[PDB]
């Protein structure tokens, strides 16, 4: 059922050389980030 | 920079890419005119 | 290293090679805040700064100060190059 | 024609976070020993 | 390891040159050029003609210039 | 002896196997030195 | 009309189809003799 325009969406996925190392509202527009967690 | 391959002996102006050799002059095209060396 | 100069706060030392058209070639070392500023010092405080259009600058590269002694830069312009 | 130095070699007497890679970087601004 | 020395010199018969060293005194800044320069096998050709120190508070200025023209060759 | 086949017009010097021409002066390369013709 | 193409240096006189150079004396073949330019 996938059209060829949809496999190209599945083909343009992220593939990473690797490492080496619920929907909630906001009351406020302030975010603190810590080690890639928002 | 502007290479002139041949030298043409004639009473007539040969070409801008030649050296015009009359009797006792060596004329070549520079700044839009034949400049004599001597 | 933080002396209070223009390019990020430090001093930048430069090598310059060029070609004075109709005349010859040469070297120049300068302390200059920019590479554009380095070629502006050749056209203002060089030998041929009067007719400053002769300078055809071919290289402007930095000199980096090593942590110890050593020959930092060298640029010989030989007679057979000219 | 001249050489602008790319590297300086010092002794050990004359002187952790994450790593981007796990093997060392053989720089091209360094001579290598020739067997 | 103290301070930076810009030297104008002249290789004898081959051409002029510009240099930049780091040494304690200008007898050591001339030593570093004759022993590590590209004329290391012909270090007697080095004729150093001007040495000046790199003093920082201008930090906008030429420190060497040596043009080899068509009439020195 | 050395046969030259070209002439060059430039403020710079050409290679040793060409004739230097500049604004009314003529030069050519013999024994390491650009010998002027005049 | 006659095109000289090569320049030949020699202390003595070369062929009539080329230009002679010696010490700064440009000599080429015109009017049956070696005519110096200057």
């Amino acid at each position: 059922v996938l059209s060829p325009k949809d496999i190209k969406y599945i083909e343009t996925m992220p593939d990473y050389i690797g490492q080496g190392a619920v929907n909630q509202n906001m009351i406020g527009d302030e975010i603190t980030v810590r080690d890639g967690t928002y | 920079m502007k290479t002139l391959r041949t030298l043409k002996i004639s009473p007539n102006a040969p070409d801008i890419n030649s050296v015009w050799l009359y009797k006792g002059t060596m004329k070549y095209f520079n700044n839009g005119e034949w400049e004599t060396i001597g | 290293v933080d002396v209070g100069c223009a390019p990020d706060g430090a001093m930048q030392l430069w090598v310059m090679e060029y070609e004075v058209t109709g005349i010859g070639k040469g070297c120049a070392m300068c302390k200059a805040i920019n590479p554009q500023q380095a070629e502006m010092l050749l056209k203002s405080n060089g030998i041929y700064n009067g007719s400053s259009y002769l300078y055809k600058v071919t290289r402007i590269e930095q000199v980096i100060v090593p942590p110890c002694n050593g020959l930092m830069a060298e640029q010989v312009v030989t007679y057979k190059d000219v | 024609a001249g050489k602008l130095g790319k590297f300086q070699m010092l002794g050990f007497q004359h002187w952790a976070p994450q790593k981007a890679t796990n093997l060392m970087v053989q720089l091209l601004a360094f001579y290598r020993g020739k067997s």
